[PDB]
């Protein structure tokens, strides 16, 4: 009965900001597949992209929020989510 | 020339020095090879403490057990006889306990084992850096830095001080132990020169006599067994082996093999 | 028997002291419910990765530090077992010698 949808993605150029939102009816992130981050209240980030992303969530809206800053073409990937696997969204950087 | 080496081998001081050097070298190799200082917060004192005690205990037991005469001493145990048993037991104990003392002393002098051992027992309330309102991460990092974790967050200098302190204590303990050991030896020697009824020259002569008669009786027993077996063959086959056999041969039958199977 | 059993005791002791055999041996038996990273609602990929990292797979996804801790724990246990075995062996020898010096009729 739990449904996950990746939203808020799209096309962004270099130096921009992107915010990802997922609606869930203890969260992890995926991209390609590669790990991104984890959250529960402990939070971790990948060493490859350390110092660029930020992951937050709130049980009030049962949603999880991921923040990407100063995106570059080096991270062109399709972004997924995992608690069951989300549909995922493709995002490129130009 | 080889007789001189055997003569120096009879010198107990030389053999004890050889034992001490071998134990020190083995300890150094073991430390440099297979120590690794596990860094877990929960039970790290256990690892270092065991590294300190178990090798010492096993070396002590090995030194006590490798001497065959102590088995005879115990069998006699289980007047002058009691005094002689006590003297022999003390003399054998000395060599039995020299090696574990060497291991403990060298380990404490090196200090690594004590460093990784009582690291989580350090006092940090004096240092204002370690507040840790959680009160659990403090013990975690305290056990975490001494092994291999530098964690360059200003704590390194602090940790070195802590390490230094522990190291300092370790050295003292070693020397402290050394002092006590020597003192013990002295008073132990006092007993061997106070409760002993034999003269100082009498004891050495008696020990030489005991070793000589033990070896002589072992040789005599081997020779008697050889002669008995020779007699068995010269009664069964009818000839003495190793001599001129061309005189007679028994040519034993099937029933004769059973008789020699008794012993 | 003494000489018959000295060698296998040596093999077991040295293997446990090295710890690699025990490391690869009971790796999938590790307890991970304490660690909050390993949720794995699938409950199967968890065992897969648990058996996967100890051999040669670094898998640099923040789990490496965790895996080292796990490795350390197992390694620690291995050492103890070795020494534990050693202790027991020596004890056995002693009591065994006792028999050879108690039930023996000869001097």
């Amino acid at each position: 009965q739990v449904q996950l949808v990746e939203s808020g993605g799209g096309l962004v150029q270099a130096g921009g900001s992107l915010r990802l939102s997922c609606a869930a009816s203890h969260m992890r992130w995926y991209r390609q597949r590669e790990w991104v981050a984890a959250i529960y209240a402990g939070t971790h980030y990948a060493d490859s992209v350390k110092g660029r992303f930020t992951i937050s969530r709130d049980n009030a809206k049962n949603t999880v929020y991921l923040q990407m800053n100063s995106l570059k073409p080096e991270d062109t990937a399709v972004y997924y989510c995992f608690v069951y696997i989300g549909q995922g969204t493709q995002v490129t950087v130009s | 020339l080889n007789n001189i080496v055997s003569s120096l081998q009879r010198n107990g001081i030389f053999i004890n020095s050889l034992i001490a050097a071998l134990t020190i070298g083995g300890q150094q190799l073991f430390s440099s090879s297979t120590f690794s200082c596990p860094c877990q917060v929960g039970k790290n004192f256990y690892y270092g403490s065991a590294f300190l005690v178990i090798p010492a205990l096993i070396l002590l037991v090995a030194g006590f057990a490798l001497r065959s005469q102590m088995w005879t001493i115990t069998g006699e145990y289980c007047p002058l006889e009691c005094k002689l048993a006590c003297l022999r037991f003390f003399s054998i104990t000395g060599r039995a306990v020299i090696a574990p003392l060497t291991w403990l002393a060298v380990t404490l002098l090196t200090g690594t084992y004590y460093e990784c051992a009582a690291s989580e027992f350090a006092s940090v309330d004096h240092y204002p850096m370690f507040d840790n309102v959680s009160a659990s991460k403090r013990e975690e990092i305290l056990a975490g830095f001494p092994c291999c974790r530098s964690a360059p967050s200003d704590v390194i200098l602090v940790r070195d001080e802590i390490a230094l302190l522990h190291r300092y204590q370790s050295q003292m303990l070693g020397w402290i132990l050394i002092t006590l050991a020597t003192i013990a030896a002295l008073v132990s020697c006092c007993v061997a020169k106070c409760c002993s009824p034999l003269t100082s020259l009498q004891h050495c002569y008696w020990t030489s006599h005991l070793q000589n008669e033990r070896e002589l009786f072992e040789q005599a027993a081997e020779q008697h067994s050889r002669l008995l077996m020779m007699h068995r063959i010269k009664k069964l086959f009818g000839f003495i082996p190793g001599s001129e056999d061309v005189k007679h041969i028994r040519i034993p039958s099937c029933q004769d093999w059973k008789d020699i199977s008794v012993p």
